[PDB]
């Protein structure tokens, strides 16, 4: 309980009460009655991020249609 | 044991079948000393001073207590005279 | 103007506009916007500790449904005078 | 004009989009584009409240289906003369 | 030719892939090869219209499995002049 | 003044919340704050190994819930020589 | 020779096992490291049709397992002239 | 010494955990901390062949609960020439 | 090289394609087009055994469907000194 | 221009009225006409993209029910400097 | 020789492929690759008469999977001296 | 050339054939054979990677049948330069 | 480095991949390769002791499944003076 | 002095194996190593009886497990003047 | 600092590992080693507490399964003036 | 050489082994063997990190037989310079 | 003499029949004796290596049975330069 | 294939006829590719009909002097037949010293003379004057 001048939101002032509401985090110079009181991984995502953080080229066109000497 | 300088081979064809296929060696205690004969079961090279052992320990030196042998070879002394 | 104020959002978009309802809230001072990296833009304010409270709410609100949105509004009303090193003094 | 319009995008190809369309709309002047990170690009025109209203409404419908797509398109009247320090006076 | 087109994808190696194709397949010049951020890499041609069309359909389709992808694939066939300021004029 | 505590933290905003933790709970001197790429940024102190032990918990209790979070909290009560060229100088 | 072989894997070190692999496996020049952004890094090399074929074989095998993997392996025979303005010559 | 370690890493912190354990094991030297982009931050070490094996084995050991974590430990007890040319020589 | 590539296609407008195709995909000579008769018409590109491996390929794939289609997609890595008597040297 | 336009034919009065309505309907060349053998007649026209489509698809439907019909119909936008020996550049 | 091999094949390419087959497959000398028309291509090789067989059989075996494959195979081990004025003396 | 291919066979006759069947299939020369001792021959050709490849697939399909047959059939596409002075450059 | 490497194989074939993976594995010279008899060939490298463990580690793994594989792999880190002269001694 | 050791072995690593320890065990001087044929490979050394007693022990213990192992480890104290001419003067 | 911490071990191995394990992990002395009698050896450092806390655990589980291993590990913050009579000032 | 290499014995007989098998073994330094008590001899080597690896294995393989046997072999490769105080600089 | 015999008992009667068996056995030097700890007593006797081959032989058996018995009996004909400066050279 | 065919066949014999399965490199081939123990018999479980070097225990391959039942001429029938022989029946005894080995023999004289004679009991008969062990 802070006793003595009140900085909180009250139903007789305005143009205060614009995120009076709002969690904002850091030092509390607004009561808890308005605003109240685990974050685990980036909230970003990327393309990179997206896709988990074959050999592609001219030899892989026409699969079945070239015969000739084989190679291996 | 007695020490012996080899002095030469020694070769019996009629030899005893109980003598095996084993080596002689002609033997002495010094050059001029009456000369032995022993079954050479070490490998010995003539001008080689060698032990040289008696019955019984001779028998089984050269392969078998039943080894016709009074004498033998067991080692070749790593320096003499 | 001892006391820091700082927004951070999904983009600059709503770090501008964060940047915007913050310096017209109060009178604060807007002294950094830093890229900080995967689309983290973070808009640093400094004023008198009422002030930036009052911008910092007002920031929030604003920025909260601008493009991605807000990741953290956060006030420090005395910053170490170490931590002062690291703090952007002009913004670029 | 000193109306600021911003479209933010995931990724150019989107940006270079709404940049077209936003200065083809309207009298706006595409004013910088930002590389954010994390493959967030935001593209800013400044013009009169009427001309960058109609260029973001324009821009924000030309990039909305171009690669990856639209994070933010944002109207700010008037920035607070704090706020134009962190705003690209000149494309680069 | 004035025409632009701009193929983004989620690397390198699949924009290099989509810039060989599109510049084998039509009249078109490589102008620029951009880092996004996020692993997004542009690739942007300037030929005509029809030129442009073909590349980045010959592009679009080479890169679209090569590595982590196609993101875009968009021709512009005029450009503001505005936003001729933000486009890259050869590829250093 | 030989041990380094580390926070590493998802964002620039709870990286000054743990250095600003950090700094006013222990004797440590902040030593500098390192932009890594991808959102993630570490704020490296200096001191003794108590003085490190208890702001580096001091810290991660500050920036925990503070925006997109701590990553890291690591303690190296003795730093090699050879790791100290990898490590901000104490003006940053 | 001409050819361009080309491998993006998810961070450094796969890369460096990457290029390792392939200059010891066929007659490969090993001609630029690019960091793309968000993780990827292309390593590159130019040769002989054949032995690139054998190169990008051997290196896309060796970095398949190191760190986070790989992304892309990818041969062009032929690179269009245009395509060298965008490639890198010697690695820097 | 020509062998070369390195320990990729999710963030800075686990990279400096890494680098302290293989500096402080074997008779290595910090070549290069590298910011891949992602959050990647490469740890290479060169040293003697049997130094390199002791001192990755420490690094891998020492950052795998560290932070985000061990991505890769890898040694390669000679590169090729063209491969030392994307090798850093000294720390940044 | 002394490698041989040859497609026989129904028609010369599907030889066409894939003399362009063979060429543009890997580094071989385009050493003649026949007509046969009937209306068979061969592209030969003499080039290293790869090379020839990778523009058959990239041919065959290219003029399969174009025209009344491929007759034969086929390589001759080595040709008997023979055989080479009836290969034209260069192309009309 | 150096795309080009093939449309092949059975007979000759199929490809006389396709290079007619060919050359007239868009900026095309007629750069020559070839007798494959076994009915086939192929008439090639050179121009840029844009036009050589337009000129591919009026020749296309001009001699689709002329005579025998239509066989191929084919557009390369940019030709190889190699297939340029197996093309006719003719005065005719 | 004087005996005589001879391949019908219904294009080139099946033919340069018995041709090559049969010249290595034994002793023979190519003596003629002729036209015939109706797209049927002949390769004849002169040699002794086990040579022939070798290389016809050999001939056969190559060509009669490759394009549209193999006609006839056939040895005249005496070809009446009449027969001689019929057939070439050099390949064209 | 720089590749080299070798094929063991317990047995000359059937390292002949292997020699003849890989010289014959590409462009390789016959750089050494070698008895290693207890019927052991190895033959072994120095070509481009490509042609190497083709030669030694050759080989192996040639000797497998003939006589005791094939131990092995190996490419190594680029030698260490320590290993050219174990390797015969010229046949005895 | 006086240290010594050994590696025996069955047949050559498995040798000359010993010999490759050894040189390409860690720092150490390829000093001689012998023909012992009955089918046996021993690669011998010399190199510091630990480059040495690595080549002949990486060596057997290389040379155990070509041929008829590996025989033995040895290391001996000081050679005495008099098993210098048994010892081959001829990278030159 | 005139004793031998000889130490037959199949393979030659054993046998430097062997050759090593013998001379690092006692005063003896290596005198030769023949190659016998399949795969026998003797190290023969010569010293004082006691010398050669201890150094054929060692090398009996050392060649064992290293590669196909031992195949005889023998002591003759005093030698023949006629066996010296089939022993080996100095290693080759 | 005067905290006084004791590691002590079943022989002098672990001891040593224990020592080093404690000197490199935290800002400690080593003031003696101790053998005791029947086995044991206690190795003795100062410093402040926390450097010391963070040494004898690091020397514990350094040497807790190196030799016959830890018997005790144990740290004093402040020994009474009379127990540093008994307590080696340096190390001998 | 800062590399310690450390063998402990039951008794002095497999201590004097393992010293002699070391130093025999690897290009080290005998620098001290201590008596610990309880009837353990320490034997501590020093040379560069390759060398005293395989001495502390020589030494181990040697010692295991030799008497009560071994109780320990231990590397330190980089060694704290506060543990150089209790290791013994000279054998004496 | 340079080679080293010694026995190794537990306790000293068993040590005291050993050298005085030793010494007896052959021409050798009892060069010292050592109170190891724990009751090991080491006796160590110098001479040619025949001669300690013959005592180290007879102490063994001399001391099996003598009290708590033999530990080692070990014979070293060449010793090492740096084990001879942790062996006695006179007792005391 | 077509023509004048020299394959192998089964109708013209000669030396193309022969090695069939064991030669490799043929057409054919490369178109389908797309005994004792010991030389000398047992000498316990053999007798030679003539010794010597008329032996035939050794097996030994080549021209060489051994002659097929299709081979008739020189011996068999042709040494056999040309004499009339007849075979009596008179087998009788062997009176020789081997055939007198297993004679019957009177009882062993033995020796009850004491004193040092060197009378041994255990070797060959040695007779004296009237059968007395001597």
């Amino acid at each position: 309980i802070i006793s003595g001048t009140s900085v909180d939101a009250s139903d007789l002032v305005t143009g205060n009460e614009i995120g009076e509401q709002q969690l904002i985090s850091g030092d509390a110079y607004v009561g808890a009655q308005q605003t109240g009181c685990m974050p685990t991984d980036f909230s970003i995502q990327t393309p990179a991020r997206s896709a988990q953080n074959r050999i592609t080229g001219p030899g892989m066109l026409a699969t079945g249609l070239i015969t000739g000497t084989p190679e291996f | 044991m007695k020490i012996m300088q080899v002095e030469k081979t020694l070769v019996s064809t009629n030899r005893i079948a109980d003598m095996g296929h084993k080596p002689l060696l002609v033997v002495w205690e010094k050059p001029g000393a009456p000369r032995q004969v022993a079954v050479d079961a070490i490998g010995c090279i003539p001008g080689d001073w060698v032990l040289c052992v008696g019955s019984s320990a001779a028998r089984e030196a050269a392969g078998s207590k039943s080894y016709p042998s009074d004498l033998t070879i067991i080692g070749i002394i790593d320096q003499w005279n | 103007g001892i006391a820091l104020g700082m927004i951070e959002t999904r983009g600059l978009v709503p770090a501008i506009e964060a940047a915007d309802a913050m310096t017209k809230a109060a009178e604060v001072r807007l002294v950094g916007r830093q890229f900080v990296g995967g689309g983290y833009v973070t808009v640093l304010v400094r004023g008198e500790t009422g002030a930036v409270n009052a911008a910092v709410r007002a920031g929030a609100d604003a920025c909260e449904r601008v493009g991605d949105g807000l990741v953290a509004a956060h006030i420090i009303a005395r910053v170490h005078s170490e931590v002062e090193n690291i703090l952007p003094k002009a913004p670029q």
